[PDB]
């Protein structure tokens, strides 16, 4: 079950996950099923797992990264995002980059992770009435925004997919811009 | 009325709350106790 | 405790600091007592206390505590709601200090004889202020 996992992931406890990957092999399902995220908000178990870090290392993210290769399900699963409309679009690298965890992202970038996702949510937005942080909208402005330089670097110089940096949010502000 | 933690009895723990919001651009903390997962509100 | 405070820098930083070492362990080996809550023969707790006597660093230390330890967490009046990067939201307890009380800490700032050291500066605390500024913003100053 949905709920089993999403406990598993978040107690950092892999141990039930043994039998969820013959389970969902055997069972002809994928994790990108509608019945393994949150209806309302979209979480995914590999979001959970990203939040849900302690010391900076949870070891079930690379049980559940070996589970989703063996079943050919990396195109649409690292790549998926929030579908509420407070924090629509806002993806797993963002995740990555906000923790200031450059193995993670190292991972999920390597992995297939798109790295021009924008974060156009309510809570990314230039709001003055309500609370919120606004950064641009893509992992490049997030990663300068928020102080990381080794990150930026490894975005632009990145061997599997290299960071645009002419790229323009919703409000057509580039890094400069942000 | 929020919810803030659990009394060592292990019951919920419930206050009147009153809510403040603050930016810090040295401190870059991303190890520190939090309530909320999600961190925008509503 | 609170009685001895004088307001002076090393008695306050002192005072504070063998508060919150009693308080913790007194919950250490009491978890069920609440300490905070007894009164003396006036009626009044060591925050009402301290409140009245205008003793404005143990005020202020009471009303932003803030207790990272697990085991002895809830004894906090300061709450991190949530952080996502620079920005962090915090929440303040309001047990005894939003005039549902008997005498809050509120109440007795403002009713004070004027006989009490600096009761002008302890609303500058910043639970105060805000509460303040936000009952005057939402309906009182109509009324005004």
């Amino acid at each position: 079950d949905r709920r089993s996992i999403f406990d598993a992931v978040a107690q950092s406890n892999c141990q039930e996950l043994e039998s969820l990957l013959p389970f969902l092999q055997r069972s002809k399902k994928r994790l990108t099923d509608s019945e393994f995220k949150d209806p309302e908000t979209g979480k995914t178990c590999l979001l959970k797992a990203m939040l849900n870090l302690h010391n900076g290392q949870n070891d079930t993210i690379a049980l559940l990264l070996d589970v989703a290769r063996k079943t050919d399900s990396l195109k649409q699963f690292v790549n998926a995002s929030y579908t509420d409309s407070y924090y629509k679009g806002q993806t797993a690298l963002h995740i990555a980059i906000e923790r200031r965890n450059m193995t993670l992202v190292t991972l999920l970038v390597e992995n297939g992770a798109d790295v021009q996702a924008a974060a156009n949510g309510d809570f990314f937005k230039k709001t003055k009435g309500r609370p919120g942080f606004y950064f641009g909208e893509l992992p490049l402005s997030l990663a300068a925004c928020t102080n990381q330089l080794a990150i930026v670097k490894f975005l632009l110089q990145n061997s599997w997919q290299p960071a645009d940096i002419s790229a323009r949010d919703s409000v057509g502000n580039t890094v400069l811009h942000a | 009325l929020l919810q803030v933690g659990f009394t060592p009895d292990g019951k919920d723990d419930y206050r009147w709350c009153f809510r403040v919001d603050e930016v810090n651009w040295t401190t870059w903390n991303t190890n520190v106790g939090i309530i909320n997962e999600d961190p925008g509100n509503c | 405790l609170v009685e001895v405070a004088d307001n002076t820098v090393d008695n306050t930083k002192f005072v504070t600091s063998m508060y919150n070492e009693i308080l913790i362990l007194g919950a250490k080996l009491h978890p069920t007592l609440k300490l905070e809550e007894i009164t003396n023969r006036k009626g009044l707790t060591p925050l009402a206390l301290a409140a009245s006597s205008g003793k404005i660093g143990v005020l202020a230390y009471i009303l932003q505590r803030e207790i990272h330890e697990p085991e002895c967490r809830h004894l906090s009046r300061k709450f991190t709601e949530w952080a996502y990067g620079p920005v962090h939201s915090s929440l303040y307890d309001l047990s005894c200090i939003d005039t549902c009380e008997k005498n809050s800490v509120l109440e007795v700032i403002a009713y004070s004889s004027s006989e009490t050291p600096n009761r002008h500066d302890m609303l500058l605390v910043e639970p105060l202020n805000r509460l303040l500024q936000d009952k005057w913003d939402r309906f009182v100053k109509r009324i005004f």
